[PDB]
């Protein structure tokens, strides 16, 4: 059954069991429960769309009203957010369920329950007011979610005094926003005041309309790409704008400063949700800052479905924000776990304004890039190109983890990952340079050490021979600072350009890059700067080939031979260990971010994904009845993967490998390091459902990594585990 | 700017190449800039992105040649010949002459030029024979990266030109959406294997899984099939056969082909409708062929074994008809005025929607009324290419309406 007909039968079990396999489909949806009424109005939707989905009969009828908080009485200032009042009755029945939702563990109160009364018996005169029986349900989330019944109260407490928005009403009355319950509960009313505060409380009935939406998945579902564009552009999006245009009343009234953003995507999610329990909907949600973006794919169970991806604007004309659904479709391969999922090359993106009468929406196709950037190769081109210089500041920033915020207490942590990744991705890349002459030029790699040890600066110099070198500077924002000498660099050459380019991640944490400058020949720029050489030295790369080679070997036919990884990480160890004074690996995530860069800029695997999120656990936690009292606990805990690699299909095992990394600070606490990953992988293994979309396979490779910091020799700089064997994890 | 924009300004400036007094065939070769630049995926676009001045004005020469073009599709063997000389017009070839050679099957030029890059790579880097094996594979693996066509000639171990048999290289150039490979290969097949290995490659690519890089495939092997009743009785055999063939020519712009295969109970009742929207859609993305995709949806109308499919794709139900999009996209495109069309034209787009609006009333008089409020709430709430940007074309479909009612 579905959650609002397990919701509405009283099933709590089953509608716990039905929405934890929502939260499975929806891996971000818990971070967004207290973003304005995202919440209440994701449970609107469901209730308000139940009808033409066939979920509830036309004899159950649906009563809600949005309780508005009001004005927080900690500062005055007003609040954006709800609770979720709802109720179900159906016709020939005495029971009426009322559901509060909200996000924090509210009842319905005196006046919501007359109200509700003088609703009911409207809609069926035959009743008397003693023949209503009530029951009261709570749903909560705030990595907990609980579902609970209420007890059975009898006379005046079965209800609260003052729903939120009757408190939130009293206060403006009173002109004292600081007052609490009982001062308020101690003032009296006059006549007028109290039937204001009646119709300040109201429920509206949800009236369904007469199109049924039973089929509107099995749409989205196939495996056709002009069906699910068509499908969209004259049935779904239509029903979905009008459902949402026929409710504009409730949910723009009683309240200021709601996040249009927020409860645009509840709205929308609150209807795919509808069909969560007879399809597998997987739905990636970006809506961080300057991001209003949904992607989500409808399967019946299959690999070859169309990915969907919907921008929703709430000011911006329809063909903008189809330009930002289009935008954000192309480079989909690197923000979402959907392109794992599907083979598919195709996507179908929607822009979507619910705010506007004339083309609310707008449907079009659009193709799947590869995420295969070649930062060196990019950075040669980019020396007389703004455009390329925004690609590379783009695929600096775009490859963050999406959970790391980008404030100022993680300056650090944004700092390390993209001198990592930029280091993995360039030390490591193995292909020539490919010159605009009809030619090719071997690159040798340098990374300098600044003299300043806490001087926060990646410097690399990138020499073609035969051709120009670059030196490419990613500094911080306080990095104040001289030239770089290359006298180390073996030049033969009177026609050597030496080029500059000078990143930096500003106050803002956003990644500016300067104007490169040619810097003149190569021995002008050595004739100059004699005085003005910084301090430090300039260590040359050392050959990476044995990397790719080995690496090619792990992601296919060694994929489960823990000695093929052990001879990966020896390499990796190998080429790091001249450099780990110089690159600086400080944290575990520089040390993720430089592996990342480093599978990355490799022509195997496929796809590598660093923070993959494979899915969540839940632990219940169940009250005992008490006078038909029901609590049922549900925490939550997410499963990380801190690298993901994956084959390419064709045989469709992709042959994933995960690797959970540790940073050790010196050999002793490398013990407790790797033992402490091991118990990471221990709780991996329980999650299967997260592994089964990435591969048709029936297995996966997990393996503990632990970075030394204080490693004297390669040996010991990346330890890998030398009993039982415990990297392959069979799934069911 | 996105991808997608990218190459959508590249094709529109290569297309300004096309002349031609039958604007018919400046239309089709206009379609056939775009599927060489490319459309959803990157084709050519990587080799010219960042082409700009006399390097533009070198594929100008070679599209504006006439030699270069076999109706309104290009000559593969004239543009390999011309992607491969040193100069054309007094401009020289902006072109990596190798890549040129193995995408078009110069196979006459393709050992010499890789000679020249393995030598210009290797005199760069500061055994002998095992020496240059690590060099050609790195330069091999370096130009790969834009496709499997760039390793596709040269042996690893010797560096000798690749010898294939003309089945192993057809089933290869199939397997990479290798267009040009595909029509090299199979001028080399035996006359005796020629009908069955075309009946392979259109079976294999005919899948839901297809994209627009199959296209062009499928095109050359449907027009050089002989027996097209027994190709599409096996296509139909498919699940889907039928309509990802019809549906990736028609996306492709590919009307010729289709018309002939219509001329001549194989696709459902949602893909006879598939059909009328994608050729509509399609109508919207190229307004040039606007008369040549008008004229194939006439016939997907006026077919009389698809009497039953006609009827159905009218008939309003659960507050939808599956037509709507397609009276929308007609109308949209009779209201275009960003393209020239004569009062003429404007007048038979007009009668074409009327006649339809007429059939659907016909059919279901009792349902006509809401028919006509689908198609209203289709143009106000769906934005479209071609549609001017706050105009009520609900106004427009309101006017037709009326005129129908008198
Ligand atoms: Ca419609």
């Amino acid at each position: 059954d579905g959650l609002i007909r397990s919701l509405v039968d009283g099933d709590l079990e089953g509608f716990r069991q039905g929405f934890e396999s929502f939260l499975d489909q929806c891996p971000s949806f818990l971070y967004h429960v207290s973003a304005g009424r995202f919440l209440p109005v994701f449970f609107f939707s469901m209730f308000s769309t139940a009808h033409d989905a066939n979920i509830l009969n036309a004899n159950e009828r649906v009563y809600f009203r949005f309780d508005n908080h009001g004005v927080n009485p900690r500062n005055g200032e007003n609040r954006n957010t709800a609770n979720l009042k709802v109720a179900v009755y159906r016709d020939g029945q005495q029971v009426v369920r009322c559901y509060s939702i909200s996000d924090r563990p509210l009842r319905f109160s005196t006046r919501e329950r007359n109200a509700l009364v003088q609703e009911i018996r409207r809609q069926n005169p035959n009743l008397r007011e003693e023949d209503l029986n009530f029951e009261q349900y709570k749903v909560c989330m705030h990595t907990v979610f609980e579902v609970i019944r209420e007890k059975d109260r009898q006379g005046r407490d079965k209800f609260a005094k003052y729903s939120a928005s009757e408190v939130h009403f009293l206060r403006q009355l009173f002109r004292n926003h600081r007052l609490t319950i009982k001062e308020i509960e101690g003032r009296q009313l006059n006549q007028n005041q109290l039937r204001q505060l009646g119709r300040s409380v109201n429920f509206t009935r949800v009236e369904p309309g007469q199109q049924r939406i039973d089929n509107f998945m099995e749409m989205l579902a196939s495996n056709q790409r002009q069906d699910v564009r068509d499908s969209l552009r004259g049935d779904i999006l239509e029903y979905v704008t009008d459902t949402y245009n026929n409710y504009r009343a409730q949910i723009e009234n009683n309240i200021e400063g709601r996040s249009q953003k927020f409860e645009s995507h509840g709205f929308l999610l609150g209807f795919l949700a509808n069909f969560s329990h007879r399809y597998t909907i997987g739905v990636d949600l970006d809506l961080s800052p300057r991001n209003s973006h949904v992607a989500f794919l409808v399967r019946h169970q299959e690999r070859e479905n169309i990915p969907i991806v919907i921008n929703l604007a709430t000011r911006a004309p329809p063909y903008i924000a189809l330009n930002r659904a289009r935008s954000h479709a192309e480079r989909l391969h690197v923000f979402s776990f959907i392109p794992i999922h599907t083979e598919s090359r195709n996507t179908v993106c929607v822009g979507l304004n619910f705010n506007l009468n004339l083309d609310p929406f707008s449907v079009d196709t659009v193709g799947l890039q590869q995420d295969r950037f070649p930062l060196v190769q990019r950075l040669f081109e980019c020396l007389e190109n703004e455009g390329i210089r925004e690609n590379i500041r783009d695929f600096l920033l775009h490859h963050l983890p999406a959970e790391i915020p980008r404030n100022a207490e993680n300056y650090d942590r944004i700092f390390d990952c993209i001198t990592g990744f930029a280091f993995g991705n360039s030390a490591f890349d193995r292909h020539p340079l490919e010159l605009e002459e009809e030619d090719e030029a071997p690159i040798t790699k340098y990374i300098f050490r600044h003299g300043d040890e806490g001087l926060r600066c990646l410097t690399m110099v990138f020499h073609a021979e035969g051709s120009d070198i670059v030196i490419l500077h990613i500094r911080a924002h306080d990095a104040q600072q001289g030239a770089i000498n290359l006298q180390t660099l073996n030049v033969n050459g009177n026609d050597v350009h030496v080029w500059e380019v000078s990143c930096t991640l500003n106050n803002q944490l956003e990644l500016d890059i300067d104007l490169p400058n040619d810097l003149g020949l190569y021995h002008d720029y050595q004739n100059n700067n004699a005085n003005n050489f910084l301090a430090g030295d300039l260590v040359q790369v050392p050959n990476t080939e044995n990397v790719h080679n080995t690496l090619n070997q792990v992601v296919n036919d060694g994929w489960k031979n823990i000695a093929q990884h052990r001879g990966l990480f020896q390499e990796i160890s190998g080429a790091l260990m001249p450099l780990v004074d110089t690159i600086n690996v400080n944290s575990e995530d520089k040390f993720r971010s430089i592996l990342h860069g480093t599978f990355y800029a490799s022509d195997n695997p496929y796809k590598v994904l660093a923070m993959y999120k494979v899915g969540q656990t839940y632990s219940l936690k169940r009250g005992q009845e008490e006078e038909g009292e029901r609590v049922i606990l549900t925490r939550i805990t997410e499963q990380r993967l801190d690298l993901l690699l994956l084959r390419q299909p064709r045989d469709l095992d992709t042959h994933p490998i995960g690797y959970v990394l540790r940073l050790a600070n010196n050999a002793e606490e490398v013990g407790q390091q790797q033992n402490d990953a091991r118990q990471e992988i221990g709780r991996l293994k329980k999650q299967h459902r997260g592994f089964i979309p990435i591969t048709s396979g029936n297995e996966v490779v997990l393996f503990p990594i632990v970075f030394n910091r204080d490693a004297h020799e390669a040996g010991n700089l990346i330890l890998f585990p030398e009993g039982r064997e415990e990297h392959v994890h069979r799934l069911d | 700017p996105t991808q997608k924009e990218l190459r959508d300004t590249m094709s529109k400036k290569l297309q300004e190449a096309i002349k031609h007094p039958d604007p018919a065939v400046v239309a089709g070769r206009k379609s056939a800039i775009k599927r060489w630049v490319g459309v959803l995926q990157d084709n050519f676009m990587e080799h010219i992105k960042y082409f700009k001045g006399d390097k533009l004005k070198f594929l100008h020469n070679v599209f504006q040649d006439e030699g270069c073009w076999s109706g309104v599709r290009l000559d593969n063997a004239a543009l390999g010949q011309r992607f491969t000389e040193e100069k054309i017009g007094g401009i020289d070839n902006p072109l990596r002459k190798y890549e040129m050679a193995c995408s078009y099957c110069v196979v006459d030029k393709i050992h010499p030029l890789f000679q020249k890059r393995f030598e210009s790579y290797r005199n760069k880097f500061p055994t002998e024979t095992e020496f240059g094996k690590y060099v050609r594979n790195s330069l091999l693996d370096s130009i790969k990266r834009k496709g499997p066509v760039f390793d596709f000639w040269i042996d690893r171990e010797s560096g000798e030109l690749k010898k294939y048999d003309a089945v192993e290289g057809f089933d290869s150039a199939v397997k990479f959406k290798w267009s040009e490979g595909v029509e090299y290969f199979y001028n080399h097949l035996k006359e005796e294997d020629k009908e069955k290995k075309l009946t392979e490659a259109i079976l294999a690519l005919s899948r839901v899984q297809s994209v627009e890089k199959d296209a062009p495939i499928l095109d050359f092997c449907v027009n050089k099939i002989v027996d097209k009743d027994t190709l599409l009785q096996k296509l139909s055999q498919k699940d889907k056969g039928v309509y990802s063939l019809f549906a990736e020519l028609i996306e492709s712009c590919f009307f010729d082909t289709v018309h002939d295969l219509v001329q001549c109970k194989i696709f459902s009742q949602r893909d006879y409708e598939l059909f009328l929207s994608s050729l509509s859609d399609t109508m919207l993305k190229n307004p040039e062929l606007s008369v040549q995709a008008r004229s194939l949806i006439m016939e997907f109308w006026e077919c009389g074994s698809l009497y039953q499919y006609r009827k159905a794709a009218v008939n309003t139900s659960n507050y939808t008809v599956p037509t709507s999009g397609v009276f929308a996209e007609l109308i949209v495109n009779w209201r275009r005025e960003d393209i020239y069309k004569t009062d003429e034209e404007k007048e038979i787009e007009k009668k074409e929607i009327l006649d339809m609006m007429s059939f659907a009333k016909d059919c279901f008089p009792e349902k006509f009324e809401l028919f006509k409020k689908l198609i209203i709430r289709d143009l106000r709430l769906c934005g479209r290419e071609g549609k001017r940007v706050n105009v009520d074309y609900g106004l427009f479909a309101e006017e037709l309406f009326s005129e129908l009612e008198k």
